[PDB]
RNA sequence: CUGCUUCUGGGUCGGGGUUUCGUACGUAGCAGAGCAGCUGCUGCGAUCUAUUGAAAGUCAGCCCUCGACACAAGGGUUUGU
RNA sequence: CAUGUUGGAACAAUGUAGGUAAGGGAAGUCGGCAAGCCGGAUCCGUAACUUCGGGAUAAGGAUUGGCUCUAAGGGCUGGCAG
RNA sequence: CCGCCGCAGGUGCAGAUCUUGGUGGUAGUAGCAAAUAUUCAAACGAGAACUUUGAAGGCCGAAGUGGAGAAGGGUUCCAUG
């Protein structure tokens, strides 16, 4: 019902257009963010260190094009914010992103 | 919370720069009560604080270019910036001769 | 500097013993007046002559 | 200035179309100044040729989807002759 | 080391600091101001004038990558070997 | 503390670009634009754009934003709150 896991591309260059050179990557973590709210509805959106690590692997100003991002709603553990659930952001790699779909994966 | 100090004390210990000190981020509250080298000295040993290795500066392609260079490539006529002279001083081959 | 004179370097030791708060006892005292030490003598600020 | 269910609508992703650049990586070759090493096979070699108008990007303010994928009848503040 | 005593969101005018511009080319302007051209090395070639030292990198040209060879320039042990 | 009768004066303020102190409008305005840059999770904590740790991306690039001193400073050192 909420404890869902699906599979997103995430078009990044389209996300990313004109922006300065010097905020292209911390940009694209917030399209991502921007991206996760949207889908998953909850406002807590918490992305893995692997992700990040790809959008800064061309450095600032060079950004991947397309991502593809394994999107996750999970219950919120303890110390509880007033969002019931999170959506945890990870990366999954990808050599080509020709033909791949939104894929609905179950846990 | 605070490890300031004891990245400090580690880099005293290890020789190296606090560019190089790993503090375990995992066990972060059994670093934070050290105070002192002699229990740095203990988190050594058991392998919580560590020395990270040297950033890796390979001149690979500097053997592999130079090795060009002895073959007599990359010195043609738009890869000399420097006269005769001041590539190859007279007096140091008249010296030779 | 690193180099001092006795002579100065008993000149700082008295400015540092000077550069104290008051005791909260003092107070407490009946003709008492002294709410803090205005005599407090910061190392930016004033610069202790020489 | 617009959109937010005619059982449908926008969004996203994919695919088309368009278009920009100019032929991707790998692989193969009795192509390649040669040179080294083995008695014609074997290394090194920029480059060239074929695969290959290929590869890559293309709305973010390009065009058409009817293909996946969710999402969409909700919240807030006010207004009476 | 954490951008120099702050962040976020935009991407208007006017700036400040960098660029680029078809065709013309100083017509601009007090005035080529600012900008631009030129620029390293190698090989040619170099005028007036000169206090014979200079002028001089005058001026003016050609060339430059990558690859793959060829030749030349040496130590060392017993006109040649190792 | 004051009325009346005398006495005495450092005896009356709007000004002097007066003196001292206080407060306005401007105004929640100008501003917080020199030397490329931050980002992700986690920890402590009432509270995190800024702290710390880790991972990433960058900068100084040995005539350094590096490691030490002299002048000068004088406790700024170090720990803990």
């Amino acid at each position: 019902n909420e404890v869902v896991t699906r599979e997103y591309t995430i078009n990044i260059h389209k996300r990313i257009h004109g922006v300065g050179f010097k905020k292209r990557a911390p940009r694209a973590l917030k399209e991502i963010r921007k991206f996760a709210m949207k889908e998953m509805g909850t406002p807590d959106v918490r992305i893995d260190t692997r992700l990040n690590k790809a959008v800064w692997a061309k450095g600032i100003r060079n950004v991947p094009y397309r991502i593809r991002v394994r999107l996750s709603r999970k219950r919120n553990e303890d110390e509880d914010s007033p969002n019931k659930l999170y959506t945890l952001v990870t990366y999954v790699p990808v050599t080509t992103f020709k033909n791949l779909q939104t894929v609905n994966v179950d846990e | 919370s605070m490890l300031r100090l004891q990245k400090r004390l580690a880099s005293s210990v290890l020789r190296c720069g606090k560019k190089k000190v790993w503090l375990d981020p995992n066990e972060t509250n059994e670093i934070a009560n050290a105070n002192s080298c002699q229990q740095i000295r203990k988190l050594i040993k058991d392998g919580l604080i560590i020395r990270k290795p040297v950033t890796v500066h390979s001149r690979a392609r500097c053997q592999k270019n130079t090795l060009a260079r002895r073959k007599g490539r990359h010195m043609g006529i738009g890869k000399r910036k420097g006269t005769a002279n001041a590539r190859m001083p007279e007096k140091v081959k008249w010296m030779r001769r | 500097s690193s180099h001092k004179t006795f002579r100065i370097k008993r000149f700082l030791a008295k400015k540092q013993k000077q550069n104290r708060p008051i005791p909260q006892w003092i107070w407490m005292k009946t003709g008492n007046k002294i709410r803090y030490n205005s005599k407090r003598r910061h190392w930016r600020r004033t610069k202790l002559g020489l």
